[PDB]
């Protein structure tokens, strides 16, 4: 209860444990997976339903038509990073007529997270996102963490049994880069990607949620009888 | 400040919240029985010792408007805020809104007050519980219903909160109707003085009475009206 | 409040085929009497966008902050966010243009009046206005000030309209601008003779000619009258 | 002194039809017996079939279709891809102007 | 016991806290700083945690001003808040006196700035060792700045697992240019030693980035080292420690 | 944050609000200081104490003044006093000199610097200072008045007092000496002599510290020429001086 | 018990909390030694370069605070640049409103006010350094004025800093019991200078060179540092003597 | 941290009961003894100091006696220290009524607002109550002569006779033996001084440890004088009672 | 322990005050909610702990407006809040679009102030120090989505459902909901269905003067159904009982 109950105190392992604790919800969470080429970038995200008679969540946020966020931890704390999300894109189509840039959108995130836990009596917040958008640059992928540092990668994955996805992800990596201009492949392989990542959790046309960005594509979220068009 | 008082218990409780009730049990007793023509809410007055003037002792019952009175049962300093912060808004919906306060109207101001201190940290909630009785205006039908430091409100058709409100409660099950009120108010004033003598005790120097009929007809009772009624009862 | 204290002239510029050209002289002058000369106007930002500010002095330093905040701002967090998320004169434009109107809101603006020109990466000709009122426009011959009626109808004599934009060529435009510069010499008493010329391209980048004069003025016939009548 | 009005000028013209709408308006801007430019227009399609013009003072009336298709997005965000009324439309216009009457 | 916040304090004399967050640092990554006449070189080690990154992407150079680099070592979001705050102080400076700060100037900002953090209960301290530089009218300058609010002037700094592994050479390092050295050369040099402090982390491999500040080449602003220069020195340190 | 406004001084079980108890304590490990009221002026006396022998107590004070004719002397802890005889000013002047006007009373003075005291045992992030203060004055509405403030935040009159290390013996030895009449020289004599019972040091006159708020003196005002207005009945005695009042004892 | 980790009294009157402020200025193991010679005042202080990676002409523990009084800081660094910036910022404060350079003493005055400011609240750490303002004043002459971590200050003769400033200190007293006078008589500040150095050579028992000595000196109505060459000139005229 | 050095001190226990306020009522017990008396024609309050020593001046101590306004004086038992702050509050709401209304203030609100401060130092902010008991003697028009006794927790009750301070019990059975509805002032200026010295810290009551005051009728017109006696005076009267 | 803090994890890897709430809708009196697309119903328990309760008053049943309509189970001191800030929401949207508001995104307004744990972290205004206790099934229909049923947790989460039951009950009557919820069901064949569960945990029996039926509708709006209708539906249920 020494560094355990405070959110304020280090720590000679140069750590806040709060962190790997929130780092914990991603464990017990949903899982997605999110792969990109060099024009177009896809998430594929695996519903949870709460029981039977219950309609599966959504777990893909559309923030702008070049832009989406995906959760896999608490959805409470995804709450008020989806918000400010949009703010600051919104804010940057008004002032500099600009698309908001992905590598940016994650700095503005990482700093904000960061003075939350800096004050005492905050919390660590204990979603990961997965913040996906196409800019001038073309694609990005980012992997946003509880610490709030962003990664920059062609495929990644977090949530439950996600080290199986990265396998699949680097052993298909020269793969899906070189296809160009097709969305359609990386869906497949995407669709192959978090079936690393099952416990019997089955993928199901009302299971699976697709999301898209292109060049030519707005950001697009597929659900339905036409997500059995990649199965 | 913002160091909690308020802490989740490993019950789904509050520590604060039992210990109000706790402190609700301790303290004053009020009974609340409710005629088909009027509310009766009458309390413990704290005056066991001997030479005291009762003019200057803690009013138990206070009048919040023509009609509506609040009583209270528990502690005995933390209940007078919560007197005055009624009085308030009474006065503000006969201010912007209209039409002398109805007595639901104030149930729900009570127990948003006790909601505030418990949700909120840096704070504790009031110890007290009351009996918020009276008449809408245009309606000749009594009301009387019991908040209680939790936040919570419900109706009754009587009831009773602090010390031995058990024993209270049983003597009211064979004498009294849930369907059937009282049809008189004199009857009414007898029964709520017959439990009082169950707990408080020591003749009708600790007993109290107030009246509230309609027509906005407020009267309170000092100790020697009720004696005659004890010896009427006792008699019986 | 704000009312006019030191006070430059007047910005011209119009489009060519393959870029467009930008000059101002160099004035704040403190009404008839021209009291500060060599007051420098054009600003570049990049290769790619001249900004031509006229209107108060005091507030064009105020926008000259902005704009080298600006572009420390773009280039802070990825050494690749200025190169692939390079800065276009649209963006230029509107960060000065909100900013603006939201100072003019709090009854102390910045009173000014700013030509945004430049090319962009795929090379198309950006030309436009915004004041500290806010109203916005474009046009394929555009000035500021007293120019935006003195000097700007000789230069919209030759571009009618904007599918005429490719008939226009360096050469023809550049022309155009010298003597337009003479026409708001001669018939404006606020200004000044030293003129400094930009000239936009988006086949050589940047290109700055300071410091011309303006010559080829007529005065032959300033003698062959005597008396006022 | 500072004076932030003016007249932009303009002129626009809307007509409801059968299953149809129009709106039109000129492109010449103005500020005095001044033509700034002769080509502007100023009808702006906002997305979902609204198209606004917000007509006289060029500097309010851009504002004002920024600040619209600001609403339009949250609109998509928040009720998840919710249609936009016409209706629902002049409501939040409304709320716009009445915020700045001081 | 003096172990629970950062304004207890023991009978040694020391604050637990604040040394503790020496030890984040050193799990970070390497980074040097070599301090030249012209300039300053930067390099970092930036770890390959799988081959589904993209290099020279995942950003530690930071610059700020348009004069000052910065790169940092530790825990990642704490160090990029650091240089958020700074960046605001950059702008300041410009606003009120017109001119880009000084090297000098920042230095001392920040370690105001880290002072503040170990004072209170109620803020929590950083976990990054930062190492900035640059030109200026007073000439080259280094600094590594300490999670504690400490600096010095450095003659070459390093910070990381493999400090000691780099700190070893830079004294070799003077003794081959006892007047010290040129930038442009202290870029293969960067590189070396970052290639001898990888032998710490000899069972993970790694990118090389290399940034630099000097006012021989590149006018004194900071930019980055790139293409053929960066090929050269890459093949530089490869060769040397096979 | 701000969590702390959770007031530091509280009750023990067993009554009697802890924390000023031990504040009242750290009085009893500082130093002595007495002070002795006459009838016709009052005397305050204290040691001075160094940490070092290189150490200038010509620029240590621990006899500050107040207003010219109120002066204070403390018994306890050095920095606390420091900042409070500060505070003490800053309510004279913002409540008395810019809504009063005149030097305030005596009594007004003492109650308005307890009022300090207590509200240093009232909110969080505050712990109470830990000295005592003994405010000696002359108002012309109350007489001569010689007042002590307790680190409780009350204020007590008292004929004769002590404060310091040595404040039991000192009250003990001054019950003898005491009488309801003395002249304001003879108070200099009683106040020294108990002071060197309550130093373990040497007794010097430039070590000691010596103050009467007894008799005006003009020239210490700074003007002259109208008599119905003086200056300080405040005087601080010179190092000299006092070495002539060691031998009048 | 828990007042001895925030600054809470004991049942002996005691702030342990501060205390222990004073308990690590030695763990930087610098000395400093000043004294007011006849027209100047002189402060020496030992400078520790560790390394070469270290540049020794950074490692300064001495910061202006006014153009004409100098601070000499003994203890750790992050603290001394924290209580140099609020003491700049207090002496600007004080020229501004009363028009002339603000007063050693005033200025000692304020530090022991926010140093015991720092121990009044129960969550700030008191600024352990401790801290020498020197100057020449035009009202006061010559002064020293040492502050210390729990806000208690007084003037100085001469005052000595670090783990081992006991010796220094027994020197000092000394010479000022022959000469019984409270300041050195000499008239040229440079010899002042080398008597000083004689001094802290005996005292410390360690001759040292031109970058183990950083120099402060403030004549009239200025203060300024000698460079390192000029230390090394003071250590051939011990020579001379 | 922040909340490792807080334990909780202004909660409830688990028999709904104020920790701080139990512990207050013990230190006021500490205190000197002060009685508060009322007869038909005024009010005596009489109180006993905390502190005697051995050169304490105590002819000229107001220290226990305050004025409120020109018709509410209080007595005070507990610590001196603590009660100031209320004493000055109180002046500030008289006054107040005076200034808005052109009215003397009810004893009633007076004392209410004070008990309301305790209540809400307990309430919110994590501070502590004063440990304080106050006897009010007090003039208005509407119930007369007011006695009250308000305690640490915020609560007022009245009283015909009270007392408070060190030996309550005592003090208390021996007034309700004593004491008639139909004494005047001079019957209860010596009741009070009786209880006082069987309630005496030392072996021995005397008039510099006595602070005496009435609050009288018998002013012209039946107008309040209130009267805080001299050191004379008060000598002047135990030796009257036959204490001395 | 990690409960004791205000926001602090947690070996597990969550927080545990969040626990405990979901602990609490087992302190409630039940509320079931059945959906289909012709009207969703909501049903609850009122409870009689006292036979000399008045039960024909007592709701919690509440309209948050025409449109969508609620019943709240579980700590019911914590959702007298929870309707205010609801109430409010919908008639801000009525007001800024005059239109009608999704059920959807009425239920994420009031999942965000169930989000306001932690006290230091985000720039809102904090008011509390933890999360709700209490658990709605917010009932209504919007013109997009048709007839909707949400659950709203505690947590700030939130599920439609098609077929809920909280509150003590939850666990053996969403056991029962599993097997007969279908999409043949009516209106009317829902409103029995309600009955048919809640029977089977009244602890009294089940009658008008201690439950009380409400639906939302399109076509009649928020309507709550008097005694008469819960009476004779009542009656109507114990047919088909008898015919097993």
């Amino acid at each position: 209860n020494n560094y355990d109950g405070d959110t304020v105190t280090f720590s000679p392992t140069g750590r806040l444990f709060q962190v790997e604790y929130a780092l914990e919800a991603i464990k017990q969470g949903s899982v997605t997976v999110g792969l990109r080429s060099n024009t177009h970038a896809v998430l594929v995200a695996l519903k949870r339903n709460a029981d039977e008679l219950s309609s599966y969540q959504k777990k893909i946020i559309k923030c702008d038509e070049h832009m989406g966020l995906s959760l896999a931890g608490l959805a409470p704390d995804a709450r008020v990073l989806s918000n400010y999300l949009r703010q600051q894109c919104n804010y940057s189509s008004l002032v500099f007529n600009r698309k908001l840039a992905v590598e940016r959108a994650g700095h503005l995130l990482c700093d904000k997270a960061q003075k939350n836990t800096q004050s005492y009596g905050g919390r660590p917040y204990g979603v990961g996102l997965l913040i996906i958008g196409y800019d001038k640059s073309g694609a990005h992928l980012l992997e946003f963490q509880p610490s709030g540092n962003v990664t920059e990668l062609y495929g990644t994955a977090i949530g439950a049994r996600s080290q199986g996805a990265k396998t699949y992800l680097e052993r298909t990596l020269d793969t899906f880069i070189k296809i160009d201009g097709n969305p359609d492949e990386l869906i497949k392989a995407g669709v192959e990607a978090i079936s690393q990542s099952l416990r019997d959790e089955s993928l199901t046309v009302d299971n699976l949620s697709i999301a898209i960005v292109g060049k030519d594509t707005p950001f697009t979220i597929y659900d339905g009888e036409a997500v059995a068009k990649y199965i | 400040y913002d160091r909690a008082l308020s802490i989740f218990s490993p019950d789904g409780h509050i520590f604060q919240v039992e210990y109000a009730l706790e402190a609700v049990k301790r303290g004053t007793c009020a009974v609340g029985v409710k005629g088909k023509n009027c509310v009766v809410l009458g309390c413990e007055r704290r005056s066991t010792l001997k030479l005291q003037d009762t003019r200057i002792t803690p009013s138990k019952v206070s009048k919040i408007d023509s009609h509506v009175v609040l009583s209270f049962s528990g502690l005995n300093a933390d209940s007078r805020i919560l007197i005055e912060k009624a009085r308030v808004e009474a006065q503000s919906h006969r201010l912007t809104l209209e039409d002398p306060v109805t007595v639901e109207y104030l149930t729900r101001y009570v127990a948003g007050v006790q909601q505030r201190y418990t949700q909120s940290g840096g704070v504790r909630p009031f110890g007290v519980s009351t009996l918020i009785a009276g008449f809408d205006p245009r309606d000749d039908e009594p009301k009387l219903y019991q908040t209680e430091p939790s936040g919570i409100y419900s109706s009754w058709s009587a009831q009773t909160i602090g010390r031995n409100s058990k024993t209270v409660r049983e003597f009211l099950e064979k004498n009294y109707d849930r369907k059937e009120p009282p049809a008189t108010v004199e009857e009414c004033v007898k029964l709520t003085v017959r439990s009082l003598l169950e707990v408080v005790q020591t003749g009708a120097k600790n007993i109290e009475i107030t009246v509230v009929k309609p027509d906005s007809d407020i009267v309170a009772l000092s100790s020697e009206e009720i004696n005659q009624y004890v010896t009427q009862i006792e008699q019986e | 409040t704000q009312q006019p204290i030191v006070t430059g002239t007047s910005v011209i510029s119009m489009k060519y085929d393959n870029g467009v050209i930008i000059a101002a002289d160099n004035l704040g002058s403190y009404g008839s009497l021209l009291r500060f000369n060599g007051v420098e106007r054009l600003i570049p930002v990049g290769d790619n966008t001249v900004v031509g500010i006229s209107g108060d002095i005091s507030d064009m330093q105020h926008i000259e902050r902005l704009l080298k905040d600006l572009v420390t701002e773009n280039a802070y967090d990825n050494p690749l966010a200025d190169a692939e998320e390079a800065l276009e004169p649209s963006y230029i434009f509107e960060y000065l243009a909100t900013v603006m109107y939201q100072r003019r809101s709090k009854m102390n603006p910045l009173w000014n009046a700013i030509i945004v020109a430049g090319v962009q990466s795929n090379g198309d000709q950006f030309l436009r206005y915004v004041n500290l009122l806010g109203v916005t426009y474009s046009s394929p011959t555009l000035a500021t000030g007293f120019g935006a009626h003195m000097a700007n109808p000789l230069l919209r004599k030759v571009v009618d309209r904007e599918s005429d934009i490719p008939k226009t060529t360096v050469q023809v435009a550049e022309e155009a601008i010298v003597n337009a510069m003479r026409v708001l010499y001669y018939r404006d008493a606020r200004s000044s003779r030293n003129f400094s010329l930009a000239i936009i391209d988006k086949n050589t980048g940047l290109t700055f000619k300071k410091n011309l004069q303006v010559e080829n003025m007529k005065w032959d016939f300033a003698k062959d009258i005597k008396g006022y009548g | 002194q500072f004076n932030p009005y003016g007249d932009n000028g303009g002129t626009i013209l809307g007509i409801a039809g059968e299953d149809f709408a129009v709106l039109a308006g000129d492109t010449r801007n103005i500020t005095d017996y001044s033509i700034n430019s002769r080509y502007e227009p100023k009808v702006f399609d906002c997305g979902d079939n609204i198209v606004m013009s917000a007509n006289g003072f060029a500097a309010d009336g851009d504002a004002l279709v920024k600040r619209f298709k600001n609403s339009v997005k949250w609109y998509h965000f928040d009720h998840n891809d919710k249609k936009l009324s016409i209706n629902s439309a002049a409501r939040n216009i409304q709320h716009l102007l009445y915020g700045k009457r001081f | 016991g003096y172990d629970l916040s950062n304004s207890v304090f023991s009978p040694d004399g020391r604050n637990f806290q604040v040394e503790y967050a020496v030890k984040a640092v050193e799990n970070g990554t390497t980074s040097i700083g070599i301090k030249c006449n012209d300039g300053v070189v930067f390099a970092v080690e930036k770890l390959i945690t799988s081959k589904l990154l993209v290099p020279q992407k995942n950003v530690k150079i930071q610059v700020v001003d348009r004069h000052i680099g910065c790169v940092y070592s530790g825990l990642i979001p704490d160090g990029r808040h650091l240089v958020n705050r700074g960046r605001e102080e950059a702008a300041s400076f410009k606003k009120l006196y017109k001119t880009p700060i000084p090297i000098p100037a920042f230095a001392d900002r920040l370690g105001q700035y880290v002072q503040a953090h170990t004072l209170y209960n109620s803020v929590r301290p950083f976990g990054v060792s930062t190492i900035f530089g640059g030109v200026d009218k007073n000439g080259a300058h280094l600094y590594m700045l300490e999670p504690s609010g400490s600096y010095w002037g450095y003659k070459g700094a390093a910070t990381g697992k493999g400090r000691q592994s780099a700190k070893a050479e830079l004294e070799k390092l003077v003794d081959h240019h006892p007047e010290g050295l040129s930038a442009r050369e202290a870029v293969k040099q960067a590189a070396k030693i970052i290639y001898l402090a990888h032998e710490d982390n000899k069972e993970k491999d790694f990118e090389l980035e290399i940034s630099w500040c000097s006012l021989s080449e590149t006018n004194g602003l900071h930019k980055f080292v790139k293409g053929d220069l960066l090929q050269e020195a890459i093949d530089f340190a490869q060769k040397e420690i096979n | 944050t701000d969590r702390y406004s959770f007031s530091l001084t509280t009750f023990s079980p067993s009554g009697k609000l802890g924390q000023i108890d031990y504040a009242l304590t750290a009085v009893k490990q500082g130093v002595t200081s007495l002070g002795i009221k006459a009838t016709n002026g009052v005397v305050i006396a204290t040691e001075k104490k160094s940490s070092s022998p290189l150490a200038m107590s010509e620029t240590l004070s621990k006899v500050s003044l107040l207003t010219p004719d109120i002066g204070a002397v403390y018994s306890g802890m050095g920095p606390d006093y420091r900042v409070l005889v500060d505070k003490s000013r800053k309510v004279a002047h913002t409540s008395y000199k810019r809504i009063y006007g005149e030097y305030p009373p005596t009594k007004l003075l003492v109650s308005e610097v307890a009022k300090i005291m207590q509200e240093a045992t009232q909110s969080g992030g505050v712990r109470p200072f830990g000295v005592s203060l003994l405010i000696a004055g002359h108002d012309e509405f109350n007489g001569f008045s010689l007042y002590q403030v307790d680190p409780s935040g009350s204020y007590f009159p008292w004929k004769a007092t002590a404060i310091g290390k040595g404040s039991v013996a000192a009250k003990t030895f001054l019950e003898k000496r005491w009488n309801d009449e003395l002249e304001l020289e003879d108070a200099i004599h009683i106040a020294l002599l108990t002071l060197k019972e309550s130093v373990e040091g040497e007794f010097n006159g430039d070590t000691i510290e010596l103050a009467i708020i007894g008799d005006e003196n003009p020239d210490l005002l700074g003007y002259t020429g109208i008599p119905t207005d003086k200056g300080p009945r405040f005087r601080k005695l010179t190092s000299q001086e006092i070495n002539d009042r060691l031998e009048a004892l | 018990g828990y007042d001895r980790h925030i600054t809470i009294f004991s049942p002996e009157g005691r702030l342990y909390q501060v205390e222990y402020a004073f308990k690590a200025t030695n763990q930087t193991n610098i000395n400093s030694l000043a004294v007011r010679g006849k027209d100047c005042t002189v402060v020496i202080s030992q400078k520790k370069v560790p390394d070469k990676l270290l540049d020794p002409t950074t490692v300064s523990y001495i910061f202006c605070i006014s153009r004409t009084i100098g601070m000499v800081v003994n203890g750790p660094i992050p603290d001394a640049r924290n209580a140099a910036l609020r003491a700049k910022a207090e002496a600007a404060e004080f020229r501004y409103k009363y028009g002339y350079d603000m007063p050693c003493d005033v200025l000692a005055k304020r530090m022991a006010n926010l140093s015991q400011i720092y121990t009044q609240r129960a969550y700030m750490r008191p600024l352990g350094v401790i801290l020498t303002f020197v100057s020449v004043d035009e009202e006061l002459g010559p002064s020293i004025y040492k502050t210390d971590p729990a806000g208690y200050y007084v003037g100085y003769k001469a005052t000595a800093t670090g783990p081992k400033q006991q010796e220094i200190t027994t020197n000092l007293e000394n010479h000022f019991k022959k000469s019984k006078i409270d300041h050195i008589n000499e008239e040229s500040w440079e010899k002042v200078v080398e008597f000083a150095i004689t001094h802290m050579i005996d005292a410390l028992g360690t001759e040292f060179s031109k970058n183990d000595l950083e120099v402060g000196v403030a004549t009239k109505d200025k203060f300024f540092t000698l460079s390192a060459e000029n230390i090394e000139e003071r250590l051939v005229a011990i020579a001379e003597q | 941290g922040s909340r490792r050095y807080d334990s909780r001190t202004t909660i409830f226990s688990p028999e709904g009961r104020l920790y701080q306020v139990e512990y207050a009522l013990e230190s006021i017990s500490h205190a000197g003894t002060a009685i508060g008396i009322m007869a038909s024609d005024g009010i005596v309050l009489a109180a006993e100091r905390k502190v005697t020593s051995t050169l304490l001046e105590q002819d000229t101590s107001t220290e226990k006696l305050y004025k409120l306004n020109d018709k509410i004086a209080v007595a005070v038992a507990g610590l001196t220290a603590d009660a100031e702050i209320l004493i000055n509050t109180a002046r500030i709401h008289a006054q107040n009524y005076l200034k808005t209304y052109n009215e003397d203030i009810p004893v009633e609100i007076l004392v209410r607002r004070l008990s309301d401060i305790k209540q809400g130092y307990t309430q919110h902010g994590g501070l502590r109550p004063f440990g304080v008991s106050f006897i009010y003697a007090g003039y208005d028009d509407r119930y007369g002569y007011q006695l009250y006794t308000s305690n640490p927790s915020g609560n007022y009750t009245g009283w015909k006779a009270i007392s408070v301070g060190a030996n309550t019990s005592a003090a208390q059975t021996l007034l309700q033996m004593d004491y008639k509805d139909d004494m005047k002032v001079d019957d209860a200026i010596e009741l009070a001084l009786k209880t006082l010295s069987k309630t005496t810290d030392s072996s021995a009551l005397t008039y510099d440890r006595l602070e005496f005051a009435t609050i009288r009728k018998g002013a012209n017109d039946g107008e309040v004088y209130q009267k805080i006696f001299k050191p004379q005076e008060i000598k002047d009267i135990l030796v009257k009672t036959g204490i001395t | 322990e990690y409960d004791r803090g205000v926001s602090t994890f947690s070996p597990e890897g969550r927080l545990f005050q969040v626990e405990y709430s979901l602990e609490a809708i087992k302190l409630g009196s039940t509320a079931i909610g059945i959906a289909t697309k012709e009207g969703v119903v909501l049903g609850v328990e009122k409870r009689a702990t006292s036979p000399l309760l008045e039960s024909d008053s007592i709701e919690k049943i509440v309209e948050i407006d025409r449109h969508i309509g609620c019943a709240m189970s579980g700590l019911t001191a914590d959702a007298r809040s929870m309707i205010e800030h609801a109430r409010t929401a919908a008639v801000t949207h009525n007001l800024y679009y005059d239109e009608d508001i999704n059920v959807e995104s009425l239920t994420q307004s009031v999942c965000d102030l169930a989000l306001r744990f932690g006290e230091g972290a985000s720039g809102e205004e904090r008011l509390m120090s933890r999360p709700f206790g209490v658990a709605l099934l917010i009932a209504g229909h919007d013109a997009d989505d048709g007839y909707q049923l949400f659950h709203a947790e505690p947590s700030g989460t939130f599920y439609r459902y098609n077929a809920k039951a909280i509150g003590s009950g939850s666990e053996g009557a969403q056991a029962e909901l599993l097997n007969e919820w279908h999409s043949s069901l009516t209106l009317k064949e829902a409103e029995l269905l309600v009955l048919k569960i809640l029977k089977q945990v009244m602890e009294e029996k089940l009658d008008e003067n201690n439950a009380q039926l409400s639906c939302i509708t399109k076509q009649d709006g928020f309507k709550i159904y008097d005694n008469e209708k819960t009476a004779e539906l009542i009656k109507e249920l114990k047919e088909k009982e008898a015919a097993e």
